RNA sequence: UUUACUUAUUCAAUGAAGCGGAGCUGGAAUUCAUUUUCCACGUUCUAGCAUUCAAGGUCCCAUUCGGGGCUGAUCCGGGUU
RNA sequence: GCUUGUGACGGCCCGUGAAAAUCCACAGGAAGGAAUAGUUUUCAUGCCAGGUCGUACUGAUAACCGCAGCAGGUCUCCAAG
RNA sequence: GAUGGGGAAGCUCCGUUUCAAAGGCCUGAUUUUAUGCAGGCCACCAUCGAAAGGGAAUCCGGUUAAGAUUCCGGAACCUGG
């Protein structure tokens, strides 16, 4: 109490030692993280391809909260329960003789991403949902194109694993839906006029433009502090 | 199959480590923020003479601001400090004798010491800078200094060293003949050896392509080209004139 | 979701988990016999003048070991026997294939009464 | 060394290893000197920064 | 010939060491309405002296000879001199 | 007298007289502690344990390397009157 | 003369740390858990490499057909647990 002071502390640099700091670099990062760094940047950091360009763009959290909703009440049954239910339709189905006739109608919701051919030809595609992270890159370029051409309403998000819990698998795709109840009904087309006035209409003008003025990092500390010298010192 | 004495440094023997008698290197610990543009200070000891030959050494140890650590780094040391005299070279300071600043906060006539060429980086990649602090004056403009040698060259480079003024005992050492004899082994037993530089007129007869025979003359020329063959550069290489400069000066 | 404190050394090696490390069956079934016992190591006492001087003078016996052996071998094998303790091992190398080995005994138990006993005379 | 007690080398006294002769004498004299100027460049010569 | 922004090559140290721009603040220089620019940011008479999550404050298991945040040492950048 | 070994100097240094392990000391003082009881395992005294390999003669003007019982080559220690 | 890199069809060579995620210990919560999560430290981090050098420890005398500083007898010291 009596010796109460105040002001920093110095030490002569050359002289005494100095403790750890915030040390937030200095922990050397592992081999692949300096390359992960610059390997998935995409749209961040140069220009972007006009084939693409909808990597940058996210959907927000108030409509996507009701479609992931949505499709919660539609998911096929799991390994734990489907196995154990196959005896207890062994005295209805098997020694029953109703093959697919005494059980209700699985509504399962669409699927399918890089493997889509009998949703094309027959015309049996509507929600159209893109994969997240994507890694081969040869394989997102012709994705937009499955549904413009078709006139198929696709819509632009982001997320697959959520989606792959109510498919009984890990990663999911697509979500749309042709036979859909009464129950959902008004809840299906309402989301049709939201996507088509949000994504159907940008297409053709990003096609067009390339896209880019991101900033960057320290770049942007020194080039953008030239011109205001340059123009008006 | 009968080479000559030049193309012989790919064996790794005759041409490897043949100092025992020295220590360390010269180049300086690690750099910081102080060993630059700033405040940077130096210290001298222990003048142990430079092992090979005339020059002075330090035990210019530093305690490593990183880590309580004093290791014994054996640095090039100055004439004209006795057995202890730290550096005054402060940036924000001034300048006396003996100090250590870059090559862009000092006036003409600042001969430091040598160790980099480039803004710092303890002993830069390169080397193709100065010797050291030996430099007249610089250039005021930006951080560019146009150098000058009697040599007979010139170099533009950055204006940042971490040379010390001082100098060494080497000027008479060559200006005085070596008089007592019996020099040769152990004077160039110090890295390698390149002290033969060696004759005859029949050394190797029913070959010399430059000109012998059985008398004193050559043929060819002695001059070989630097981009033409390198199995026969033996002699002189590109070469230009041939004078002989008298003592008396007094030019342009 | 922000600034993780790492205020120390480089995380290099994880922290991996020493799980329970047991065989689920023995490596060879049967373990390998015991190569060392007392009816083994000795075998043929030298009978000569020379090994006459070296019991009398320090209390020592005098035997045959076979080839691979220490100062604990033929020390062990001693006390397996009728339990008597030894003070000093004697190991010698023969190089021509068998080999020998002397045996010292303790100011208690006489060399004499013990070479009659154990079976040669 | 260590085969010898400790009492046959340094049995007590302090300042006495590394440092021996005379140097024991001025590890202490040359300090006291510049810790006395100390003082000065505390509030003497704080006095430039004072009137701004 | 050509200033900056370059996800590919090489790269001295590597125990990324106290850095640049911006950002709570002085002094020097003279006036157009304020900080639109330029040096700042731990040693500089002596082989006498120097370190241990820094000497000091606020916030906690209670009166504990210890220990746990923030400030001291604010971020972005992750291409650190 | 000669020979061997050690301490204290001068001369020589244009050519500038290797490396590593163990042990000891100094600076620095962060943890843990006593009245029919704490605090050194360092001195004195007493007790116990410490593997394998290598191992002799000779080593040269009758013993190694030159077809051989050769007058050649062949390192080192103590150096009498 | 290796691993982690860098050529070649194969058999390999050079370098010895030339972009490290190389090594896992003192203490706190744990004698009877053969050990799972957080702070505060240390830059040493394949190996081989001298029977004239480097180096904590034993001499003398006697006996035998031969050879010791090894056994016997007498006199001592150091290191680790």
């Amino acid at each position: 109490n009596p010796l109460t002071h105040s002001t920093p502390k110095n030490f002569g640099i050359g002289q005494a030692v100095q403790p750890k700091r915030n040390l937030s670099r200095y922990v050397k990062w592992p081999e692949y993280v300096r390359v992960q760094r610059q390997k998935k940047i995409l749209s961040i950091r140069l220009k972007v391809p006009p084939t693409i360009a909808q990597f940058q763009y996210t959907l927000d959290r108030n409509t996507a909260a009701e479609t992931f909703k949505l499709f919660n009440k539609y998911r096929p049954e799991t390994a734990a329960e489907k196995k154990e239910r196959l005896t207890k339709e062994a005295a209805a189905v098997a020694e029953g003789k109703s093959k697919q006739d005494a059980s209700p109608k699985p509504y399962a919701v669409k699927y399918g991403l890089n493997h889509v051919v009998a949703l094309i030809e027959n015309k049996k595609a509507k929600l159209v949902l893109i994969a997240n992270d994507v890694d081969p890159i040869e394989l997102v370029v012709f994705l937009p194109a499955l549904c413009k051409k078709m006139g198929v309403p696709y819509a632009i998000v982001k997320g697959k694993a959520r989606l792959g819990t109510l498919v009984n698998q890990k990663t999911s795709a697509v979500a749309a839906l042709t036979e859909v109840r009464a129950e959902d009904e008004a809840a299906l087309a309402k989301l049709v006029s939201t996507i088509d006035a949000n994504f159907a209409d940008k297409y053709d003008e990003v096609k067009k433009h390339w896209g880019g003025g991101i900033l960057g990092n320290k770049a942007q500390a020194k080039m953008d502090k030239r011109a205001k010298n340059s123009d008006s010192a | 199959g009968r080479v000559i004495r030049n193309q012989r440094k790919g064996a790794g023997s005759i041409f490897t480590s043949h100092t025992r008698l020295r220590q360390g290197a010269a180049k300086l610990r690690t750099l910081d923020y102080a060993e630059r543009h700033g405040y940077i200070r130096g210290i001298v000891k222990q003048i142990v003479h430079d092992s090979g030959r005339g020059a002075p050494l330090a035990k210019v140890v530093f305690r490593d601001p990183y880590k309580y650590r004093l290791r014994e780094e054996i640095f090039i040391a100055n004439e004209g400090v006795h057995t202890g005299q730290f550096i005054y070279a402060g940036k924000k300071a001034s300048l006396n004798v003996g100090n250590v600043l870059p090559l862009g906060s000092v006036p003409e006539g600042t001969i430091v010491s040598n160790v980099e060429e480039k803004p710092g980086d303890r002993g830069a990649l390169a080397r193709a800078s100065g010797n050291y602090v030996i430099i007249i004056g610089h250039n005021p403009d930006e951080n560019k200094t146009r150098v000058r040698l009697p040599s007979g060259a010139k170099k533009v480079i950055s204006s940042d060293a971490r040379g010390v003024i001082g100098v060494i005992a080497g000027g008479g050492r060559v200006d005085k003949p070596l008089l007592k004899a019996g020099r040769a082994f152990h004077k160039y037993r110090l890295k390698r050896n390149s002290w033969p530089k060696t004759r005859g007129v029949a050394m190797n007869p029913v070959d010399h392509p430059h000109g012998g025979g059985n008398h004193q003359h050559i043929g060819k020329a002695s001059t070989i080209s630097r981009g033409a063959v390198s199995g026969q550069k033996a002699g002189l290489i590109a070469a230009r004139r041939t004078g002989l400069l008298r003592g008396s000066q007094k030019t342009q | 979701k922000a600034l993780k404190v790492r205020t120390s050394a480089t995380f290099r090696l994880p922290k991996t988990l020493k799980l329970a490390r047991a065989p689920k069956y023995a490596s060879k079934a049967v373990p390998h016999y015991n190569r060392l016992d007392s009816y083994k190591v000795i075998e043929q006492p030298i009978t000569s003048e020379t090994a006459m001087k070296k019991v009398e003078d320090g209390n020592i016996l005098v035997f045959q070991v076979s080839m691979k052996a220490n100062k604990y071998q033929i020390k062990k094998a001693v006390k397996e026997l009728y339990e008597v303790d030894v003070l000093k091992v004697n190991t010698l190398v023969r190089p021509n294939g068998t080999k020998k080995a002397y045996v010292r005994l303790t100011a208690d138990y006489d060399a004499l009464d013990i070479a009659n006993r154990i079976g040669y005379i | 060394y260590a085969t010898v007690s400790k009492t046959h080398k340094t049995v007590s006294r302090a300042y006495g290893g590394s440092r021996c002769a005379n140097c024991v004498k001025e590890r202490i004299i040359r300090a006291f000197l510049i810790e006395e100027q100390k003082i000065v460049k505390k509030v003497v010569k704080e006095q430039t920064e004072a009137a701004k």
